[PDB]
DNA sequence: GTCCGGCTTCGCCCGTAAATTCAGA
DNA sequence: TCTGAATTTACGGGCGCAACTATGCCGGAC
RNA sequence: UGGCAUAGUUGC
């Protein structure tokens, strides 16, 4: 039918061509007879018959008159469907300016005339005059005349002179412009100019003019002369209860535009005075602006009930507009909804569907079966049979439900597992029975949740449900490799109880002949489920070429473990069920079964696990009482010690030794330490609570306490909630992420008196507000991620690229979080991994790193592997399978076609929203660390330092004077075993390259203050400081000394704004003491609110803290506060204090030092010497006058802008930075996301590139074009003898990247529909609808899944 | 001695919805909130109990 | 009952264009 | 007295998904 | 016989 959508300005001729008749009267319905008016908004001769194949007056009422037009009224007898698509038009009495192109910001009309928006607004709405064809007068072209100026011109320039007013003047100006001539002058002026802002304005004007010239548009069409009118059925009048019709919004706007138009026409007919017609023209312009986009100009006109009318712009844009309400998501037939229940008896592939919804959904199928079997000849008979619910239609329903999957969907479909297909089982009830295992995927508890059933209709849809969306195919989460059908809470508790041991139970020590004997003994009551015994176990190992080899032995086990072993399939080892089998153990068990055996064994194993866990949890009778929350006996003394600590800190504060912020931080930290101690004591008293013996001496064992038995097993809860139950429940956090320094000293078993139950409500309000108010942030972020990455689909199998990224184990400053096993799993290597010993190819170049390869890497102890990344793929319009890697939903490589962009967006967006809505699961307790203050090495090994510039103080202790010092504990084999972050101003017990042993500290500092340690010795001078506005000095009269605090930019006086307090180290003679072998003074700048305890001219030594700045508090560190960091990362926000990097390498030299803005210069060996940088002198510089620098090296410290990283260090550097930064946030919250998703998102961010040299291509000089287009153009050019155009990649935010797309439909459906549509119309854009969103909107096969083959065939058969 | 006033009753900090929850002090404040909101929705049965 | 018409402010964040203020020649 | 860069100010867009119940829906001349 | 507004509520 079609393959592209063309958008352009609608000329008046085109508008007339669309319309089938002018609308003249502002009347819709007679309101006595419901017939349409003669030629009103609702008309029959203009828009078509009201009834199908019936004339208005009834002259013709049959198909035999299909086409003829009645002469009595003039209605073309035809169907009413045409009335849905027949447009009208209104002949505006005067030209009217289209508001979109006037207030698009930028304004198309404004900068096409090179006129500011305020003045064109003044001219349009009849408040000033604008000259047209000034000629040989004292007037310019765009100059403006008010009433006084116009009078002066008229009385003084009554000769040939034209100064019109209103939209007519703007139309005349538009029509009197030669686009190509203006392009010539603007371009030749651009080449002949020198400024930069004017350069940007001129190039924007040139771009708009060239867009107009290239497209078929004309400027004057931007001013409406003929106004289109929407077909009536799209603005229907639907009767309301009573005679009154629905108070439609478009009808009112259209009907008060016809009013003004008719009034103005009547006034111009009789030549009314200029003022009255002028005011009428202004009112007409306002009415048309309100109709096109109400409220954009201001004074949003409101109808009855004072609600602004929904204009056309309001109908096509916004969350309630067509794109996001009727085209990207629609209501669907064959769908029902109902509450969900458990139904444990179900298998993983089936769901319990109520008989009533089953009958109601499958009505057409039942009709078809009834007709086929001859029980109802006519469809009326079949419908009657179905509605009576006869005894025979139920049999039909069972016969038609057999192999017909139904989609089950829960409301917040955060990720793709929120909609899964199940085989229906007819249930006698009104609630859908949902399998327990899939609940975790759905996040579907059974406390009132409702789910929706959809019925696939066509054979293709049924097979897609059966082969792609069946719950027995979604064993592994698409975000990571971990299983998603892991048993949640009851099954894991049952398995934990079953697989466990106690020192003395019934039937202990006896030797069993097999698992069957164990079950017989347990059921017979002769042996306890948990009693140590010996069992003859036969386990199958398939280390052969796929052959299962039996192995019989006598395992020391328990009765319960042996019983459970009967459920494990053959190929698994026995040790897999020889542990306590917590939740993580069961998850690993299922994962190993999947990787070793396959899918069907895993599904059967999961079903059997669920059944046996439920059965034995029921048998265990594991209940909860009030005597199970045992209170520790150490709680009171810990509380007393913490209270003594806060009392002493308060005493110090009242003496002025500490300020309020650091006192608050210290109180928070000591209370957190006390809470951790109480929790530790509680768990110690709880886990070993039971000591049991009846055969000799006492033997401690892990307790059978219900609370502990459920916490350890991972069934429900964690350390935090059990802590709140038994131990002190600690600090709370206010909704604004502020921690209430007053703790709660009582647990939940004890009281929580009135005052304590008032601090708690702050945290409870925080938790519930973050669920209902801050979930919009996660939803917005995931929508942006999806809409930036939706067209990215796997196309090829291998691009043959040798580029990649170096994946290494991540140690952010503690121990290993994600080892190399989990960072390179299921990703294709880039280069051969040589053996660590000597240049031996350990893995080939293009082998997928599955479990065996990763274990080989582990046993060979590899530290870094280069793997192919999505961001470094040489494929145009997609990603080859190899650079992506493992599917992460199946165990194989990504299939050719699967849409990885949407999967990545969902994977990155789902955990944020889920944790945002789960924040209320810990009440409101603040998650806090001990604030470190030291670095305790755990393992023996050498110590090395990176990014370190330290100095030795008086006491010989090495002090770190660098910001980003990394202390690495290296092993004797050269492998970095641990990493640590050393803050600026830490004291190191040991040094660089020095051996250490475990358990001894190597660094210590004060976390609550940032010191300003020096580099040399001398005396202190308060240079460039004045008391009163530069610092606030506090006098200590009784002691005789004084202190002072630097007051930040907020507090200091505007007069003398730029006064910089600094501590300048000077020699005894009074001259600055230069730092070792440099050419600049050793002066240290004091930032705001810096506490100086020194006095002017006081002796100091090297490595001494001149001043200490309070570090300010950090509130609750949960997802709610960390998600903004992820959003900023993916939006590519420039930090407030970006680190300045070196554009080019070479030698460094300081230049003029002009005005306190010191100039840096980098002179390469033989390249472009005169490169220069403007560096403010108030910020520190790492490099000074002496040394080499590589490009991308830090000249100063601070956060690094991702744009700088991309420009200097390259694509791999910026993608690694983004991956690590977002993964830090998601690791803090315990979220497991594979780096593939972040890497593909980063790719979608850096999808544009700006040309620097046109080369031999046809691109402009500095335009921005798709990286793929420029790359393919360069490839084609180098195929011949020409040379391609050099480019520079750009990093764009997800919002900007999504909006700046070749297709205007995808951007229009996204934010800024008005702006996107305006730019597309002006530029005359053409959309090939080659993405996913466009194909969804249009309503054709998606080019991602099964439709990928169809789209490829269509491209071949273009 | 400095005490100028005393709370008249221990219930005065809550409303008539949360004051009907026995052992409120042992419930997490969120769960007290939900308990009150759900008492507001209970349907009258055939016979009171 | 049947027919006809044009007084509310009070949110948080960020991107981008226009206006201002330096900082010079 | 002019002119470019950087800074400030003004102003337009964004602010998750799904679901259920109830009431009210225009004010002024012949 | 389908639309908008306001209020309340459920699951996240
Ligand atoms: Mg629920
Ligand atoms: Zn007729
Ligand atoms: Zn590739």
């Amino acid at each position: 039918e079609f393959d592209a959508i063309k958008i352009a300005l609608a000329s008046p001729d085109m508008i007339r061509s669309w319309s089938f008749g002018e609308v003249k009267k502002p009347e819709t319905i007679n309101y006595r007879t419901f017939k349409p008016e003669r030629d009103g908004l609702f008309c029959a001769r203009i828009f078509g018959p009201v009834k199908d194949y019936e004339c208005l007056c009834g002259k013709y009422k049959r198909l035999k008159h299909r086409g003829v037009i009645c002469e009595k009224c003039g209605v073309e007898v035809t169907q009413t469907k045409v009335r849905r698509e027949r447009m009208g038009h209104i002949e505006l009495a005067s030209p009217t300016a289209h508001i979109w192109f006037l207030k698009s910001l930028p304004s198309r009309i404004g900068l096409l005339l090179d006129m500011p928006l305020r003045d064109i607004e003044r001219v349009l709405y009849f408040e000033s005059y604008v000259v047209i064809e000034g000629g040989m007068t004292n007037l310019e072209r765009q100059q403006i005349l008010t009433e006084e100026q116009y009078l002066d011109a008229l009385e003084e320039f009554g000769d040939e002179f034209d100064a019109k007013m209103g939209a007519e003047a703007i139309q005349a100006l538009l029509k009197s412009m030669d686009l190509e001539q203006e392009c010539e002058q603007l371009r030749e002026e651009l080449n002949e100019t020198n400024s930069e802002t004017k350069r940007k304005k001129l190039t924007k004007r040139i771009k708009l003019l060239e867009a107009f010239v290239q497209s078929g548009n004309k400027p004057e069409w931007m001013i409406l002369t003929v106004l289109p009118v929407l077909p009536p059925d799209l603005r229907p009048l639907v009767p309301l209860d009573g005679g009154r019709f629905a108070t439609s919004d478009l009808n009112d706007l259209y009907r008060r535009v016809i009013n003004r138009n008719n009034r103005l026409k009547r006034l111009l007919d009789l030549a009314a005075p200029d003022i009255i017609v002028r005011n009428e023209k202004r009112m007409l312009q306002e009415a048309v602006d309100a109709l096109l986009d109400n409220g954009r100009r201001g004074r949003a006109i409101t109808g009855s009930n004072k609600r602004p009318l929904k204009s056309l712009a309001d109908m096509i844009k916004g969350k309630q507009g067509r794109f996001r309400q009727n085209l990207l998501g629609k209501r669907v037939d064959y769908s029902g909804r109902s509450v969900i229940t458990v139904g444990p008896y179900l298998r993983l592939h089936q769901c319990g569907l109520p008989k009533k919804m089953a009958l109601e959904l499958f009505k057409p199928f039942i009709y078809g079966k009834l007709e086929l079997r001859g029980l109802a000849t006519t469809i009326k008979a079949a419908k009657k049979m179905v509605e009576r619910e006869e005894a025979v239609v139920w049999d039909i329903l069972d016969e038609v439900i057999r192999e017909h999957p139904v989609l089950l969907n829960r409301a917040p479909t955060l990720h793709r597992l929120g909609i899964q297909a199940f085989e229906p089982v007819l249930i006698e009830g009104k609630a859908i029975q949902l399998h327990p295992l899939v609940c975790a995927a759905y996040n579907a508890d059974f406390d009132g949740d409702q789910m929706a059933v959809h019925v696939p209709l066509t054979l293709e849809a049924q097979l897609e449900a059966r082969a792609l969306m069946m719950s027995t195919n979604n064993i592994l989460s698409p975000a990571n490799g971990e299983p998603i059908i892991v048993p949640s809470q009851d099954v894991v508790l049952g398995l934990y109880y079953m697989t466990r041991d106690c020192v003395n139970a019934k039937g202990e020590g006896m030797v069993l002949t097999g698992p069957k004997e164990a079950e017989r003994l347990y059921r017979s009551g002769l042996a306890s489920l948990h009693a140590r015994v010996k069992v003859r176990i036969t386990e199958y190992e398939k280390d052969a070429n796929g052959e299962l080899v039996a192995k019989t032995s006598l395992k020391d086990t328990t009765v319960g473990r042996a019983i459970l072993w009967m459920i494990v399939p053959k190929g698994l080892p026995y040790s897999i069920v020889n542990q306590a089998l917590g939740k993580k153990a069961i998850s690993k068990m299922l994962n190993t079964c999947y990787r070793i055996l396959g899918l069907k064994p895993t599904v059967i194993f999961a079903d059997q696990i669920m059944y046996t866990g439920f059965a034995y949890a029921a048998r265990s009778g594991a209940s909860v009482g009030i005597d199970d929350m045992v209170i520790p006996e150490k709680k009171h003394e810990i509380i007393s010690e913490a209270e003594a600590e806060v009392a002493e800190i308060q005493e110090q504060f009242q003496s002025g030794l500490v300020t309020a912020g650091e006192r608050y931080n210290k109180v928070i930290d000591i209370w957190a330490a006390a809470n951790d101690r109480v929790s530790k004591a509680m768990m110690d008293n709880l886990q070993t609570e039971t000591v049991i013996n009846r055969d000799g001496q006492e033997e401690k064992q892990v307790s059978f306490n219900s609370i502990y038995m459920m916490a350890d097993s991972g069934a429900r809860g964690s350390a935090a909630q059990i802590r709140q139950l038994a131990g002190m429940r600690g600090l709370m956090a206010k909704p604004d992420g502020s921690i209430i320094e007053t703790p709660i000293t009582a647990n939940f078993r004890e009281g929580l008196n009135v005052l304590q139950y008032f601090i708690s409500t702050h945290g409870a309000r925080k938790g519930l507000a973050d669920t209902a108010l801050k979930t919009a942030n996660s939803g917005y972020l995931t929508r942006r991620l999806v809409d930036v990455a939706q067209d990215l689909v796997v196309t090829e199998d291998d691009c043959g690229t040798h580029e990649g990224i170096m994946m290494t184990p991540v140690i952010e400053g503690g121990d290993v979080k994600e080892p190399l096993r989990d960072r390179v799993l299921g990703r294709v290597t880039a280069e051969d991994v040589l053996k660590p010993g000597t240049a031996d190819i350990l893995v080939p170049r293009n082998t997928l790193l599955h479990e065996q390869w990763c274990d080989l890497l582990e046993e060979n102890s590899v530290d870094a592997v280069k793997v192919r990344s999505v961001v470094s793929c040489d494929t145009d319009f997609g990603v080859c399978a190899h650079c992506y890697g493992r599917d992460l939903a199946r165990g194989h490589i990504i299939n050719k076609g699967e849409a990885i962009g949407v999967i990545a967006a969902q994977s990155i967006g789902e955990p944020g929203t889920q944790l945002t809505m789960r924040t209320f699961h810990i009440g409101g307790a603040a998650s806090r660390a001990a604030a470190e203050s030291s670095i305790q090495v755990k393992n023996k090994g050498s110590i090395k330092l990176s990014n370190v510039k330290s100095v030795v103080n008086s006491s010989g202790k090495l002090v770190i004077t660098s910001r980003n010092t990394e202390l690495k504990l290296i092993d004797e084999f050269g492998r970095t075993k641990e990493s640590y972050k050393v803050p600026y101003g830490a004291v190191l017990a040991k040094g660089d390259g020095e051996q250490v042993a475990g358990g001894e500290t190597v660094a210590n500092w004060d976390p609550h203050t940032m010191p300003v340690i020096t580099e040399v010795s001398g005396f202190v001078r308060f240079t460039d400081m004045i008391d009163g506005q530069t610092i606030t000095r506090q006098t200590d009269e009784l002691t005789g000394l004084s202190s002072l605090v630097v007051l930040d930019s907020a507090e200091r006086t505007a007069g003398g704004k730029d006064l910089r307090p600094a501590l300048k180290i000077v020699d005894a003679q009074g001259n600055d003491v230069l730092i070792p072998g440099t050419d600049m003074p050793a002066q240290y700048f004091l930032p705001g609110k810096a506490i100086v305890q020194l006095e002017d001219g006081v002796q100091i030594s090297s490595g001494d803290t001149l001043a200490r700045i309070p570090q300010e508090s950090g509130g609750t560190k949960d997802i709610t506060g960390g998600l903004p960091r992820v959003a900023d990362l993916f939006e590519a926000r420039r930090p407030k204090e970006p680190a300045i990097l070196a554009e080019i390498s070479g030698i460094v030299s300081f230049g003029k030092e002009t005005k306190g803005k010191r100039r840096l210069v980098i002179t390469p060996v033989d390249g472009s010497d005169p490169y220069e940088e403007m560096i403010p002198k108030w910020r520190q510089l790492n490099v000074f006058e002496g040394e080499r620098v590589e490009r991308g090296d830090v000249i100063s410290d601070g956060p690094e802008a991702p744009h700088d990283i991309l420009r200097l260090r390259g694509v791999h550097a910026v993608t690694r930075y983004i991956v690590n930064e977002v993964q830090d946030v998601y690791r803090l919250q315990g979220v497991k996301i594979n780096d593939k998703h972040i890497e593909v998102i980063v790719r979608q961010m850096l999808r544009k590139a700006t040309i620097v040299n046109a080369g031999s291509s046809d691109f402009l000089e500095g335009e921005q074009v798709e990286y793929s287009r420029v790359k393919i153009a360069n490839r084609e050019l180098e195929a011949n003898g020409k040379v391609g155009a050099t480019y520079s990649r750009d990093l764009l935010g997800i919002t900007k990247a999504s909006l700046a797309t070749e297709s205007f439909i995808s951007a229009a459906s996204f934010q800024e529909t008005t702006r996107v549509l305006t730019e597309a119309a002006v530029a005359g854009k053409r959309d090939e609808l080659r993405g996913l969103k466009e194909n969804v909107i249009v309503g054709r096969l998606i080019p991602a899944g099964t439709g990928y083959a169809y789209h490829q065939d269509r491209m071949r058969r273009r | 001695d400095q005490v100028d006033y005393m709370d008249v009753s221990t219930q005065q900090v809550v409303s008539v919805g949360a004051s009907l929850i026995p052992f409120l002090e042992h419930d997490d404040a969120n769960r007290a909130l939900m308990g009150a909101n759900m008492q507001r929705q209970a349907v009258p049965t055939l016979r009171a109990d």
